[PDB]
């Protein structure tokens, strides 16, 4: 299993800092290097810059050239970017990747990506979501979850704790005029189902360590 | 005609690890005395020879091996070892007759702002082989692009300096180390102990 | 540094056809320092091609990679519809290391009609004085749908809030949800909520309507 | 580069003797001890003693002395280790294991320096009267995440290893520890979960090898039709 | 012959926090004190030499201090691939010996297992048994109940659990049981269950087939 394995999400109030963590395992990290992308919400990919692991030598683009600092800890094997006097343009999700090596060669690109990271930076407080069922009416019927006044993003939405992911759509958030998101998540299923099969929706909010198992029932 | 061990141990300079020194020691009288009489030395093992005996005994030829290093790495210069000393900058034999001595060297090659002259070989292709030296300074490849003598991705400068400081730990700080190998050849002896 | 300009914006085509993407450089980059990256929909970039004509570990045939210089092409041959995506070039031989603005790769497919649902705000919900109506549209092909909401026959406007799914990986269609948000009293003042779809694919307006209570 | 690779698993009748090889290379074979230590499963470690590769001198722990006998050949870089009179308690894992050089310190005395650095990849011996037997592999089939798998079933003695893809797939993969079951014979599965969209373009084939019956069976797994 | 007793025989502690086990020996045995790492079915490695020297490679994490018949070894910092078994070696006096060991375990947070069930294979009904797979899936803690009921009928006596050791990255467990019967059993009957009780899961998963 080669991987590399990023930190979770992260709210920062601004001029503040973030600290993104990417911890490398099942190849050569000594022989390695990793690069630090960013990307902005529906935008392109815009690359911060990178560090050779076993010198520790770094090179950043210009733009963050004053504010990144990505250094290395080889007793984890794990890389970190820190990034500072953050604006709210660097809200976005930060993504590690590195070329995979053996003990006597490297591959020749990026080849090992990490999930990435959403960092958020935002005057506003951290917020958990509230959760409200859709339930489906009284031959394929309907049903979901609402989660609603929470920030920030993300959330994460599943069903029957994965068990049950065809028909599912999880609608992208949107920004109410409070300032919090809300999201629905919806499922479509067999219409005799209803009286036999149960369904529920698990969601989970990192940034306010909030997790809720929501059972969803015909009225 | 004394072998002169006290050029080799008391030199105002030693060199870098990946570029070591080497003194060949022939027809003489070696007064190894100087060398296990002594309580300056932090480091003091012997392979195949007991150092009390060296007064009493004669070999062919004699080298002294002569570089500073960090003193976590000191335990590297030993026979059958591995780590980036070992591996990419002096390596010593599985057979090894002879003494390493290392000595604590904080007080002459620390500097506040960091000793840059010492340096130490971080990437290399393959092993080196015993009592190798390579001082060669090309580009390391490390993926299968040819480097063209520029780095960047996956082709890295192969050298990295100490930059000795005085640490508080003395694991980092700087460390003298003079080996000693006693060949024995089908040849008449040219180094011998006093005694001999 | 190195502009890489990605050729077209986007790019609509049906399953089974040839994808042609272009990255153009400003200047000059060596061939084995370009790589192709294609980007799914909540997931992070995967390396399709590397050295401008290698295919990296695991990559299906019918991802192939050319060119030189300063243009470089990037080829889906047996285009699939799990193939909708953004495709990035980045140069990684010149620092910055620079990427294209990104191509999307859109799947083309026959006129779907929306399934059309509502839901009226839970009693969890309204015990907390807000209540919310959503209206779903399911799997729909094209995008381009209107949903309107009325209550009591009254059309609303600056109340609702829509939120388009990206497209399936399997049927290629979108989904729509729109929430309307209202005060618990606002709710409580009105008897039938409808939601009223308008799409290429139905002949009329298609009304979804819930009586308050009922 | 130092390798110690040791001969494969076996298993011996009680009363019977078993010798274990161990070659070694990268490095001089005649300049190192090498030492042997044993584990029983789920045991911890037991040493039994130490061979010079020079000259071939030995030293046996005393729970051993009469019953071992420790060999070396240096034309070939080997060291061999036999046991004789073999009982239920000599099932065990058998290591070969290498220490540093000895070493004389500035006073002249002989320091040993028996930490061991280097250490062979074990061999299982299996001390039972029951014939060896080859096992027979059958498919797990398969159904977001689906899960695929082979079921490895009477063989003896233990180990039998299973790759997935000749070694392509290694990620999801797990292979659980055997059972015996009630007939006196092993059985395992090894499991891996996929994408589900993966079913219909990448074939899934389980290499699985039971080296005491020469036994090496490629199974292709697929979805049920 | 010098008796190394360790302690304690297992522990748990989560990532980030200090381990410090123990190794007391019958007598004095100076320095000559070595600690081993052995991960699940591998060789020990060696980590600390002469009771305080870090091995070359090793990260600087683990430390080690002692000398006479106390000894101790301490991780910093813990991290996913520390699981494993920890063991003293003496060397000041032959035999050599090792000390009972220290299995370290690693705590995280609760996941609940993914279920899977397999019916018998066709090849192997050919032969005149049936074995039905169930499948936990990277879970945590390490307990959990597998259930099989045939035609909701509970068995016990008629099946076997085998659970893989802690993974070295997520430090979650997965577990198989499998139930055998004979052919002529197994066409007798129908529906084809496990079920499955976890920390991770509000209520009991069943997962399910019919023989059809
Ligand atoms: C090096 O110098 C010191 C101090 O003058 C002296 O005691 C020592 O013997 C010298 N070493 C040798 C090898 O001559």
């Amino acid at each position: 299993q080669v991987q590399l394995v990023q930190s979770g999400p992260e709210v920062k109030k601004p001029g503040t800092s973030v600290k993104v963590s990417c911890k490398a395992s099942g190849f050569t990290f000594t022989s390695s290097a990793m690069q630090w992308v960013r990307q902005a919400r529906g935008q392109r990919l815009e690359w911060i810059g990178w560090i050779v692991v076993g010198s520790g030598n770094t090179n950043y683009a210009q733009k963050f050239q004053e504010r990144v600092t990505i250094t290395r800890d080889m007793s984890t094997s794990t890389a970190y970017m820190e990034l500072s006097s953050l604006r709210s343009e660097d809200t976005a999700v930060y993504y590690c990747a590195a070329p995979y090596c053996s003990s006597t060669n490297c591959y020749d690109a990026f080849d090992i990506w990490g999930q990435g990271t959403m960092v958020t930076v935002s005057s506003a407080s951290t917020k958990g979501p509230s959760v409200f069922p859709l339930a489906p009416s009284s031959g394929t019927a309907a049903l979901g979850c609402l989660v609603k006044d929470y920030f920030p993003e993300p959330v994460t939405v599943s069903w029957n704790s994965g068990a049950l992911t065809s028909g599912v759509h999880t609608f992208p958030a949107v920004l109410q005029s409070s300032g919090l998101y809300s999201l629905s998540s919806v499922v479509t299923v067999p219409s005799s189902s209803l009286g036999t099969q149960t369904y529920i929706c698990n969601v989970n909010h990192k940034p306010s360590n909030t997790k809720v198992d929501k059972k969803v029932e015909p009225k | 005609n004394l072998c002169p061990f006290g050029e080799v141990f008391n030199a105002t300079r030693f060199a870098s690890v990946y570029a070591w020194n080497r003194k060949r020691i022939s027809n003489c009288v070696a007064d190894y005395s100087v060398l296990y009489n002594s309580a300056s030395f932090s480091t003091f093992k012997c392979y195949g020879v007991s150092p009390t005996k060296l007064n009493d005994l004669c070999f062919t030829n004699v080298y002294a091996d002569s570089f500073v290093i960090r003193g976590d790495e000191v335990r590297q210069i030993a026979p059958g070892q591995t780590g980036k000393i070992a591996d990419y900058n002096y390596k010593l034999p599985d057979d090894f007759t002879g003494c390493v001595i290392a000595w604590n060297s904080n007080n002459l090659d620390s500097k506040v702002g960091g000793n840059y002259n010492y340096l130490y070989r971080l990437f290399r292709k393959s092993n080196l082989k015993p009592f190798e030296r390579d001082i060669s300074t090309e580009i390391y490849q490390a993926g299968s692009t040819p480097c063209n003598g520029v780095e960047g991705f996956n082709c890295y400068f192969p050298l990295q300096s100490y930059g000795f400081q005085p640490t508080n730990g003395v694991g980092y700080q700087p460390y003298r180390v003079v080996v000693l190998s006693f060949e024995l050849l089908h040849a008449p002896a040219t180094v011998c102990g006093p005694k001999k | 540094e190195i502009v890489l300009t990605q050729s077209p914006g986007t790019l609509s085509l049906s399953p089974g056809e040839r994808a042609t993407l272009s990255c153009r450089a400003s200047q000059s980059v060596s061939s084995s320092y370009l790589a192709w990256y294609q980007q799914k929909p909540g997931q992070a970039p995967r390396l399709l091609i590397y050295g401008a004509s290698s295919r990296a570990t695991g990559i299906p045939d019918r991802f192939s990679g050319s060119g030189s210089g300063t243009d470089f092409t990037l080829t889906i041959s047996r285009l699939e519809p799990e193939d909708f995506a953004v495709y990035y070039c980045q140069q990684y031989g010149s620092s910055p290391w620079t990427f294209g603005q990104g191509t999307k790769v859109e799947i083309k497919r026959t006129v779907a009609a929306p399934s059309v649902f509502i839901f009226p705000p839970s009693d969890e919900q309204l015990k907390s004085g807000t209540a919310s109506v959503v209206c779903l549209l399911n799997n729909f092909y094209p995008r381009e749908a209107k949903v309107q909401w009325k209550v009591d026959n009254a059309l609303q406007s600056g109340n609702s809030q829509e939120s388009v799914t990206e497209q399936d990986s399997k049927d290629s269609t979108y989904s729509l949800s729109s929430t309307l948000t209202l005060s618990k009293a606002d709710y409580e003042k009105h008897k039938v909520y409808a939601c009223e779809v308008t799409h290429q694919g139905l002949s009329s307006p298609v009304t979804k309507s819930f009586n308050r209570g009922e």
